[PDB]
RNA sequence: UUGGCGGUACUUUAUAUCCAUCUAGAGGAGCCUGUUCUAUAAUCGAUAAACCCCGCUCUACCUCACCAUCUCUUGCUAAUUCAGCCUAUAUACCGCCAUCUUCAGCAAACCCUAAAAAGGUAUUAAAGUAAGCAAAAGAAUCAAACAUAAAAACGUUAGGUCAAGGUGUAGCCAAUGAAAUGGGAAGAAAUGGGCUACAUUUUCUUAUAAAAGAACAUUACUAUACCCUUUAUGAAACUAAAGGACUAAGGAGGAUUUAGU
């Protein structure tokens, strides 16, 4: 049996999101890609470096917004610009989010030497695709 | 209690199985040579190749010499099978064997093959020569 | 298979399609109208309306082919037919008028009558009963009877020939020697039938 | 012990609001794309959504959609009773009010025809609607026994004398059988600068592709890639494959063919040409002949192509040896 | 390395080892480590305006700062106290009352049944367990599957009571199924003056014999522990009962409700015979008390009084009045029921 | 009263399927390679189906985890009586899989029974109902079909993997940690898989698989061994390729067994 990225069946009481519900073979069929860069296109270089930056950027955002992320972040690179699109729960006060955006943007712009912007869409609670 | 009774909803083996097979064939051949089982069964003029009793003794398989016509064989199969339960009764009642297994009727088309070979062989060119169950956790407030 | 079960085998008979409508049996007439609403398989690469195409010889070519080398197998069969035609032409020219009549110079007719002379009516299927090998007389179908004749020829030539002889020269010498009912392949057929006679009693098993 | 949420039931008030939001959506989508709201249509909506939200997901159910609520939502999930709680249909408590309401009408029709008292094949080449189509008309789930019983009642209606009202009724439950024409698509007949007639057609065998250019009048001169066919095809079986189209229609020595085959091997290139010639030669033969070609295999593309190798086995079907146990 | 670090959800899944070959076919406890952490609080004690301290204080825009070594040690110790206090809260529990024994489920209240379809609350009803069987059955899933069969009773203490059997693989599920099924089978039991049965009741349900007796006020419930439990749910306060034969809990529950729901009130007897029903209490002297008068027409034919009644008497009841010594176990001092 | 159990048969259903049929193989020779054994101062893991060109889409140093010798003791990091550990347990686990398997089932909420240990179907219908997961459908192989892939739940084998990484428990901390140098050998052995050959449907040469001219049994076919030269990568040839001669065995392989519709 295949155990990869499959949120296994419980007893109908586990709330899975749309992204979690779909197994790897549904990538490019029902669900898209969380990161979009040009480094895996044919005849393009720097796939290794773009992928390493993504791994870090996901661990950074989880720790910087602990318990406030409703779903996985979406990374969008255009030219040298990096854009982080995160669904965040409305737990923290509004002014605290302005602090973490100013901090996380400046810190990651001086670390990777690119303009980095953070885009946050606030949800009242995690969105449940189905109960499995 | 009639309705209750008749609804009925709910090296030793090698030598023993060489005697039951021979005797059952000897006995079932005699049963089918008279109208005793039925008039339909008597007119079918069925012949018996051999009887094979299973090692478990779960069933008794009777091999009957199939014919050319499928319709003749399909009719013979239905008539023979319907009366198989009755045939077993007649063998226990005449005291052939004290215990007889469920009779099953299998086809034996081998007699047709042997006739075919002899036809070709004559015509052939030979050639020139408890803790969880108990209320302790419930009554302590843990749950 | 890449053909759905609804596809129909193609019919490559030139005369059949051009026959007058009244000359066709109503059963054949029905199939033509039905096929108009069916799917037809594409014809094979070796299926043509040629008047020189013989199915029996085409099958014999495929049974000699090794590793998909059809060009070589067809070449060997073409050389065989020529080697048989040239062997009869020599005999015909070097024979009296009376003898000349009997001599057959058609290689296609020597090939068909040779194979037919090597086809066995009955067969032997080896069985194991009680720890011994009891082979028993069997009857062979029209397909099994033809396959055995072709297989026995392609195997006598492949194996029981001198090292420097070639297949077109051993096969030609066997089609003609079989065509007269005296070859070793004919003996293989005779041995099959004689064993079946010996095993007449063991047919029951 | 249930956390899975109830399957959502849609009130008529809910769907009604979904249709006002959609109607305001169209006016916005029209304003975005610079089109006129009055004429903006479902087709224009789907095209605009595809431009503004490009998705390359292979399954089209998973792509963005801005459809009318009647489409996305099930047609009839509305309340089956009013404020007082009294159902709207007298057959509500049966559980299949729509299936039994239809079986009530057809049974009453049958009784009037039988009490009141020609060929019944008014419609031909038609089929009874499949269970899935019936379920769509009723808007309720049906079993196989329910569908089978419905058809028997409709058949009995046809058996009896039928006025034009009955014929229109049974028509609703008759769907025209799909008409797949198994008849070759004849190519046009172009004209050259010299003025000679000629037809062209493509052919594909394995990885080889050919583009034949048969001429109506010729002496049988076939040129493959600007070469003769005896030179280009030194193998007899390849030439025999080119002979099959013309020999079959007894048209040898009557046409001049110009071929251009690229790709594949010798046999795949001859096979590709054979189909290309058979399809081009259709324009110069009678329809009865074109059917004889189609029924002899000359006009069907061969779908047999090399199968991919599988990981963990030696070949497409060949398996690695099962190590001796 | 920073890249070999996993999230808390994955770390606890591995450490707890709940899903494993040993667990299914035959203790580590999970903890949340982000419970007390406030965003912006670090070991170094830095103060971040807008994150962990006020952005503006007394009208002054704050700037970055760090707490002194003494101040930070206090904050560290305070959090340690709160964690220990939180752990103490986890240890603290509200003990529930036992039933007929400390390790048995019989007699244990499990609350009211759940609300109904249209917000029909049952807060006035109490549920009691009577039997809990934990039996293993044979099914292809695990070879031998587990099952819990629970018999419960419900009542509002005002005459309405019912019982049901619930089965499930989990004990919690059996409790829910039995509790909500019993609310659909509510008998109404007639109580004389709200505290006792209208008359003596003797019955045999299968092999379980029950013999109930009407008693005066203050007598209490001198009955089988299961009958005491149900009588409290029904609202009976004073009665005697004896159970003989088999002690099957289901037959005793079914037999009890069968007799209590088939009893004849005084008004019913007055209507059936047309005569007055009169009561004579020894504490009221010869004073006749009228407890029920016929609704329709009062008859004038006296009820026949036989010289010697043909009643079928129980030796157990009569034996006492004959002067025969009782058992040492009879009429012992017991707590108020 | 349920379940289990059979070494149970008969009847269907299908299966590159037990047997039968078909084709090329394996089992014999020479080599390449894995494993076991022997064996070395000198790893580890897999090791019936479901290990054996397996982790390795790869070991001359490195890789490296092993052996011998010498050497360092706050010894990668901002801080830490700390760093570090391929130390033990896959029978504590996560992660990622094998196996039955493209087998058809697994789990939960309700309702019903003169009590339920359980059961719940009848279609001209008699108490069952309504949602999930798998299958199916859909999508992919850029028309269409078919086919192929992908998919395949719950469980079974305490199956595989503490040595991908992480990690519970136990253990080392002048050593079970770190680093440098040099080594990690072989086989009158067994066995698995692969490769090549045993030739005439062949060998060599030109073309090209067309055709032609030669060779064709003692070395004719025939060495991807050994040995000898040269070139390639490298710091290092112990590696690979190309020639050269040398040429031994091999003459189509016992039972038995593998794959293919
Ligand atoms: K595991
Ligand atoms: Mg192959
Ligand atoms: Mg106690
Ligand atoms: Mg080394
Ligand atoms: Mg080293
Ligand atoms: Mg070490
Ligand atoms: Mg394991
Ligand atoms: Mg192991
Ligand atoms: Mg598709
Ligand atoms: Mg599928
Ligand atoms: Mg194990
Ligand atoms: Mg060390
Ligand atoms: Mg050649
Ligand atoms: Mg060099």
């Amino acid at each position: 049996k295949n155990r990869a990225a499959r949120v296994r069946v419980a007893k109908g009481n586990k709330p899975v999101s749309y992204e979690e519900a779909h197994a790897p073979h549904y990538i490019a069929h029902r669900k898209g890609w969380l990161s979009l860069h040009t480094g895996n296109l044919d005849g393009e270089d720097h796939a290794a470096e773009r992928t390493l930056e993504d791994v870090f950027l996901r661990k950074f955002m989880m720790g910087t917004f602990p318990g406030c992320l409703a779903d996985q972040i979406v990374l969008k690179r255009r030219a040298n610009q990096v854009d982080i699109c995160a669904l965040v729960l409305r737990q923290l006060p509004a002014h605290k989010f302005y602090f973490l955006v100013g901090y996380s943007e400046t810190l990651l712009s001086h670390f990777y030497k690119c303009p980095v912007r953070l885009h946050l869409q606030t949800v009242p609670s995690k969105v449940v695709y189905k109960y499995i | 209690n009639l309705l209750k009774k008749f609804a009925s909803k709910t090296k030793e083996d090698s030598i023993r199985l060489r005697v039951l097979n021979g005797l059952l064939y000897k006995s079932l051949t005699e049963l089918l040579c008279t109208p005793q089982v039925s008039q339909e069964v008597y007119d079918l003029n069925v012949e018996l190749s051999k009887v094979s009793v299973t090692s478990d003794f779960s069933a008794c398989r009777v091999y009957w010499k199939t014919g050319v016509s499928a319709e003749q064989n399909k009719h013979t199969e239905s008539v023979l099978q319907r009366s198989a339960a009755y045939m077993r009764h007649l063998l226990i009642s005449q005291q052939t064997l004290r215990n007889v297994p469920p009779i099953v009727f299998v086809q034996d088309k081998r007699d047709l093959v042997l006739a075919e070979v002899d036809r070709l062989l004559a015509e052939a060119d030979f050639g020139p020569p408890h803790r969880d169950a108990s209320p302790r956790s419930f009554l302590l407030g843990e749950e | 298979s890449r053909y759905a079960p609804e596809f129909r085998e193609p019919l490559i008979d030139k005369e059949y399609y051009r026959k007058p409508v009244a000359e066709l049996t109503e059963e054949e007439k029905y199939d033509q109208e039905l096929k108009k609403t069916q799917f037809i398989k594409a014809a094979a690469a070796t299926e043509t309306s040629s008047v020189f195409a013989d199915p029996v010889i085409s099958k014999f070519t495929n049974m000699m082919m090794k590793g998909g080398n059809k060009v070589l197998a067809r070449s060997l069969m073409a050389q065989t037919l020529e080697a048989v035609k040239r062997k009869q032409f020599e005999k015909y020219r070097a024979a009296s008028a009376e003898e000349q009549a009997t001599i057959e110079r058609n290689p296609y007719r020597i090939f068909h009558e040779a194979l037919k002379n090597c086809e066995p009516v009955i067969g032997l299927v080896p069985i194991l009963k009680g720890g011994h090998f009891y082979q028993v007389p069997v009857p062979l179908a029209d397909r099994r009877r033809r396959f055995l004749a072709m297989k026995w020829m392609i195997t006598e030539c492949r194996e029981n020939k001198p090292r420097r002889t070639l297949m077109p020269e051993k096969l030609s010498h066997e089609l003609l020697e079989a065509f007269h009912n005296r070859g070793p392949v004919i003996k293989r057929k005779h041995n099959m039938h004689k064993m079946a006679e010996a095993n007449r009693a063991l047919a029951h098993y | 012990n249930v956390q899975a949420s109830r399957q959502e039931s849609y009130t008529e008030d809910f769907i009604k609001k979904q249709i006002e939001e959609f109607n305001i959506g169209k006016r916005h989508l029209a304003n975005m794309m610079g089109e006129d709201p009055e004429t903006f249509a479902e087709e224009d909506i789907d095209r605009a959504i595809a431009y503004l939200f490009p998705s390359g997901l292979f399954e089209k159910r998973a792509r963005p959609m801005m459809k009318h609520p009647e489409h996305i939502f099930p047609k009839q999930r509305a309340t089956q009773w009013g404020e007082d709680g009294r159902p709207f249909h007298f057959l509500f408590y049966t559980g299949k009010q729509s299936y039994y309401s239809l079986m009530h009408d057809v049974y009453g029709k049958v009784m009037q025809l039988e009490k009141h008292r020609a060929e019944s094949r008014d419609l031909i080449g038609s089929r009874w609607l499949i269970k899935e189509e019936l379920e769509e008309m009723l808007v309720e789930k049906l079993s196989d026994e329910d569908y089978a019983q419905f058809i028997r009642l409709l058949e009995k209606l046809l058996t009896l004398p039928c006025g034009p009202a009955e014929e229109e009724f049974v028509q609703r439950f008759r769907r025209s059988v799909t008409i797949q024409s198994k008849k070759q698509l004849i190519e046009p007949v172009q004209y050259d600068e010299q003025g000679m007639a000629f037809s062209t057609s493509e052919g594909r065998r394995k990885s080889a592709t050919a583009q034949a250019v048969v001429y109506e009048h010729g002496s049988g001169k076939i040129h493959v890639n600007g070469v003769d066919y005896l030179i280009y095809f030194p193998i007899t079986q390849d030439r025999e494959q080119l002979m099959f189209p013309f020999h079959f229609l007894d048209r040898l020595e009557r046409h001049d063919v110009t071929c251009t085959v690229s790709g594949g091997g010798r046999s795949a290139q001859a096979g590709a040409i054979r189909l290309a010639m058979a399809r081009a030669l259709c324009s110069f033969v009678t329809e009865d002949e074109v059917e004889w070609m189609r029924q002899a295999g000359l006009l069907t593309p061969d779908p047999r192509i090399r199968e991919r190798k599988k990981p963990g086995q030696e070949g497409a079907r060949r398996k690695f040896t099962w190590k001796k146990r | 390395s920073f890249f070999t670090k996993l999230t808390a959800e994955e770390l606890w899944k591995g450490a707890l080892a709940e899903t494993g070959a040993g667990a299914r076919k035959g203790k580590k406890k999970r903890k949340d480590l982000n419970r007390g952490q406030i965003i912006g609080e670090g070991r170094s004690g830095f103060l971040w305006p807008g994150l962990n301290v006020p952005l503006i204080k007394s009208g002054v825009v704050q700037n970055i700062g760090q707490r002194s070594k003494e101040e930070q040690q206090k904050v560290e110790a305070t959090m340690v106290e709160q964690r220990e206090e939180w752990d103490r809260k986890r240890k603290i529990k509200v003990k529930r009352e036992r039933g007929w024994s400390g390790n048995t489920w019989g007699g244990v209240s499990i609350g009211p049944p759940d609300p109904g379809p249209n917000g029909e609350t049952y807060e006035d009803f109490d549920t009691r367990i009577l039997e809990v069987r934990n039996v293993f059955n044979m099914t292809a899933k695990e070879g031998r599957k587990k099952s819990v069969r629970v018999l419960v009773a419900v009542g509002n203490g005002n005459g309405a009571a019912g019982f049901a059997i619930g089965k499930a693989a989990d004990r919690g599920d059996a409790f829910r199924k039995a509790k909500n099924r019993a609310i659909h089978y509510l008998h109404y039991i007639e109580r004389y003056e709200g505290h006792t049965i209208f008359h003596d009741i003797s019955l045999r349900f299968k092999r379980t014999q029950i013999r109930m007796k009407k008693q005066p006020r203050g007598y209490g419930l001198r009955c089988h522990r299961a009958i005491i439990t149900i009588c409290r749910l029904i609202g009976i306060k004073d009665m005697y009962a004896r159970v003989t034969g088999s002690m099957n809990m289901l037959n005793l529950t079914r037999g009890l409700f069968h007799g209590l729901a088939r009893q004849e009130t005084h008004q019913h007897l007055a209507d059936k015979k047309g005569l007055h029903v009169v009561e004579f209490r020894e504490e009221c002297g010869p004073l006749p008390i009228v407890v029920a008068s016929p609704h329709g027409a009062l008859s004038k034919e006296p009820e026949p009084e036989p010289e010697v009644p043909d009643t079928k008497l129980d030796w157990q009841d009569v034996k006492a009045m004959q002067g025969l010594k009782r058992s040492v176990w009879f009429n012992l001092k017991r707590p108020a029921t």
